[PDB]
């Protein structure tokens, strides 16, 4: 539910 | 920068605009960063470390908008790049994400101060305000998480540095959160730095110095409850700072 800086949740 | 307000460079005199040229010639903003000195801006390591060639980066000072130019602004070249030898990327978090990058004109030469263009002071070594203390951001990041585009207009916000215990609590982000790094946030979570901000800088007031306190980094999402933003603690990299200004 991949977490990636900045963007969103998940 | 989620929420808080527009702004100009006057403000702010020691935000740095960074940017990246392309091979067809087009270029594209990065990061923020700090003046820190007159040949030297600081910002994060993150920003540079999938395209890490010096040249092909454009620093301007005295900047208020992204796209267009503000009367009395200076371009500047990319001279050195230091990226930190410690940067680490892991599933969430950038560690040691600091970089500095010395600039110099096509002219040779390193910033002129002026009314728009003025260098911001570094902490004290392991000096940094208590939890609770009101600090302010500046960026050309985005003003909402699922906008397309960055704003044309510099931006600030106001947001309250975050305890240790509570920024690494499971709840917040637990252990990725290290003593290298500082949370900030705030209490309704309605403002925010976010993508486009990083390499910036948290001011915070320490005594009566406007003192570079950190660097914008990393967080999940934008202005999201119990996700702060976290910051390079920049009162944790000075001998690191020196060493590499030194020269
Ligand atoms: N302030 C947090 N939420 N950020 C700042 C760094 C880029 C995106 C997430």
């Amino acid at each position: 539910c991949p977490a990636y800086s900045x963007y969103l949740d998940c | 920068i989620i929420g808080g307000e527009f702004t100009t460079i006057e403000n702010q005199p020691w935000f740095a605009a960074i940017y990246r040229r392309h091979r067809g010639g087009s270029v594209t903003y990065v990061c923020g960063g700090s003046l820190i000195s007159p040949c030297w801006v600081i910002s994060a390591t993150h920003c540079f470390i999938d395209y890490p060639k010096k040249e092909d980066y454009i620093v301007y000072l005295g900047r208020s908008r992204l796209n267009s130019n503000t009367q009395g602004e200076m371009k500047f070249e990319v001279e050195n790049l230091i990226l930190h030898k410690d940067y680490s990327a892991d599933t969430l978090a950038y560690h040691n994400d600091i970089a500095l990058l010395k600039i110099r004109s096509k002219e040779g030469r390193c910033a002129q101060p002026s009314r728009t263009i003025q260098t911001i002071a570094l902490p004290s070594m392991y000096n940094d305000p208590q939890f609770g203390t009101s600090c302010e951001i500046t960026g050309f990041g985005k003003e909402q998480s699922t906008d397309y585009l960055y704003p044309e207009q510099l931006k600030m916000t106001v947001v309250k540095l975050i305890s240790h215990r509570e920024c690494q609590q499971p709840h917040y982000y637990g252990s990725e959160v290290t003593t290298k790094m500082l949370c900030a946030a705030d209490p309704q979570w309605k403002t925010d730095s976010c993508q486009g901000d990083s390499g910036g800088p948290l001011v915070c007031s320490l005594q009566g110095r406007m003192t570079l306190t950190g660097i914008v980094s990393w967080g999940r999402g934008c202005a999201l409850k119990d996700k702060p933003g976290v910051y390079t603690r920049v009162s944790h990299f000075l001998p690191w700072i020196r060493s590499h200004t030194k020269e």
